[PDB]
C-alpha cells in the first residue's frame, strides 16, 4: 500500500516506539549511520520485538530467542540480504574485543553490554525493564 | 568456488 | 620523482611482476576492486614480497613473518591509513568462515587457501613454488 497506511498498520500493532531508537541515539553520539550495538538497544527496547530478542533481567544481559530473525533484520537495515547470524557473530565479537558487549559463559546466544551505558543512556537496566515489562 | 563481497561494520570495504 | 622513474626505479628492483596480479584476478572473477585474498595471492607470486610472507612448501599454505608489514601494504593499497594486523586478523575470520582461508592450528601466522585455486587460477602450488624459488 501506500506509506501513510504502512505506518498507520505498525502503528495499529504498537511497533515504531522503540524507547531508544537507533537513529536518536545515532544522533546522539554523532556516529552518523547507526551501528550494530545501536540497533541491538532498539530491539531490545521495542515491546514488539520481545518474541526474538529481550532482556533477561540481570542487569544489562540479554538472549536472542530468535538468532535468525535479529539478524535478518539487521540485514533489511542495511541492504545486506544474505546476512545470517555466522555474520552477525563475527559482528559481536567485534564488540568483545572491545569490551563493549561480553558472552555469558555456558549460555548460548546470551550477550551482557559491559560499557557504562548508564552514564551513557540515562538510564538503569531496571528502569528500561518495568518500562517494557520483562519478565 | 564464489567470492561474496566482504564489508562489514567492524570491516568496511573500499571502492574509491 | 616523476612516474616514469617509480616505474624505471621499481623495475630495476625487480617489483611489480607478480605471477597473479591482483587487479588482474579481479578482473577475471569480475570482483571490480581486489579484494583481500586476491591481494595476498599477488604478494606471495611476488619475489620482491618473500621476506614478509611467503609460501612454506607445502601445498596453499603460507606464512606472515611481518603480519605489519602485510597490513601496511594492504592499507597502502586500500587507502585505509588506519590499517593494522587487528583489522586484517578480524577481515580473516570472515575469509574462516566461508571456507575460503584456514588458519594452521599450531604455527603462529599461517594460513591456507581451502578454495580450489588450482581448478580457478589454473595452477598447482608446486608449479608456483618452482616459478618462485620455494625452500
Amino acid at each position: 500500500g501506500t506509506f501513510k497506511d504502512y505506518v498507520r498498520d505498525r502503528a495499529d500493532l504498537n511497533k515504531d516506539k522503540p524507547v531508544i531508537p537507533a537513529a536518536a541515539l545515532a544522533g546522539y553520539t554523532g556516529s552518523g549511520p547507526i551501528q550494530l550495538w545501536q540497533f541491538l538497544l532498539e530491539l531490545l527496547t521495542d515491546k514488539s520485538c520481545q518474541s526474538f530478542i529481550s532482556w533477561t533481567g540481570d542487569g544489562w544481559e540479554f538472549k536472542l530467542s530468535d538468532p535468525d530473525e535479529v539478524a535478518r533484520r539487521w540485514g533489511k537495515r542495511k541492504n545486506k540480504p544474505k546476512m545470517n547470524y555466522e555474520k552477525l557473530s563475527r559482528g559481536l565479537r567485534y564488540y568483545y574485543d572491545k569490551n563493549i558487549i561480553h558472552k555469558t559463559a555456558g549460555k548460548r546466544y546470551v550477550y551482557r553490554f559491559v560499557c557504562d551505558l548508564q552514564s551513557l543512556l540515562g538510564y538503569t537496566p531496571e528502569e528500561l525493564h518495568a518500562m517494557l515489562d520483562v519478565k | 568456488p564464489s567470492f561474496d563481497s566482504f564489508d562489514f561494520e567492524d570491516f568496511p570495504a573500499a571502492l574509491w
